[PDB]
Parts: C-alpha cells; sequence; structure tokens
C-alpha cells in the first residue's frame, strides 16, 4: 500500500479526483431535509352511521 | 477510416507532445523500472 504509493503520486491523485467527482455527484442528487425521516405511516378509516 | 488515419498520425502524436511537454524528473524514473521489468 504505502510503498506501492510513495513512488507513483499521479495513481493516488487520479484516486482522489475519482472520490471528489463521486462526492460531488453524491451532493447534487441528495435531498434537504431538517431531520431524517422519522415519520410513520399511519392509515385511517372513516366509517358513517 | 480510423485505422488507415492513426496507424498514421499515432506516433505523430507521441512524439508532438513529447516535444511540447518535458518529462518530469520523476516520471523518467518510473518509465526506467517499467521498461527494465518489462524489457
Ligand atoms: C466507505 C469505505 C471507503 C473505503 C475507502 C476506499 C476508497 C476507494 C479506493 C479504491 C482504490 C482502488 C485502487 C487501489 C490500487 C491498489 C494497488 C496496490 C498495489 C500493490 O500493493 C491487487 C490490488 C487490488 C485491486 C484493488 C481492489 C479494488 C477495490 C474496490
Ligand atoms: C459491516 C460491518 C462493519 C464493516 C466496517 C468495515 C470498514 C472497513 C474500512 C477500513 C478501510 C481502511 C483502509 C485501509 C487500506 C488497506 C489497509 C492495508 C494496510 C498490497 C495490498 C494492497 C491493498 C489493496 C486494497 C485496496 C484498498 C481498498 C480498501
Ligand atoms: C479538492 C477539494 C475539492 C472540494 C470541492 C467541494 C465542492 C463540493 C460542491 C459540490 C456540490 O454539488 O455542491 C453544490 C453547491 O451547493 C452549495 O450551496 C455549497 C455551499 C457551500 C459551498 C462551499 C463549501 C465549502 C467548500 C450543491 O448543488 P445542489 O444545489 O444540487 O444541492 C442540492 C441537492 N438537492
Amino acid at each position: 500500500m504505502a510503498k506501492f504509493f510513495i513512488d507513483r503520486p499521479i495513481f493516488a491523485w487520479v484516486i482522489s479526483i475519482f472520490i471528489i467527482a463521486a462526492g460531488i455527484f453524491g451532493i447534487k442528487s441528495l435531498p434537504v431535509s431538517q431531520y431524517p425521516s422519522v415519520a410513520a405511516p399511519t392509515i385511517t378509516l372513516h366509517a358513517i352511521y | 477510416i480510423g485505422t488507415l488515419l492513426s496507424v498514421f498520425l499515432v506516433p505523430l502524436f507521441y512524439v508532438v507532445v513529447r516535444k511540447f511537454f518535458k518529462e518530469t524528473a520523476h516520471e523518467h524514473e518510473m518509465a526506467v523500472r517499467h521498461a527494465s521489468k518489462a524489457g
């Protein structure tokens, strides 16, 4: 690991740019909320008599 | 058409790139190591 990369910085830089691009794409496709979804579903039945 | 053009232009591209951009000192040594290991 470290020995491999100490001799080729360009490989490590390329990996870093790929991670940066992935993170940017992740940011673009992330919704914005106040809190994480904690609401549970509810079903209500209405009857008349 | 692409093969016909490439077989004559790819070496030209290599030569032009080499001439325009100087190989960094660091790049040269890795090239020698790889060439020695591969031949």
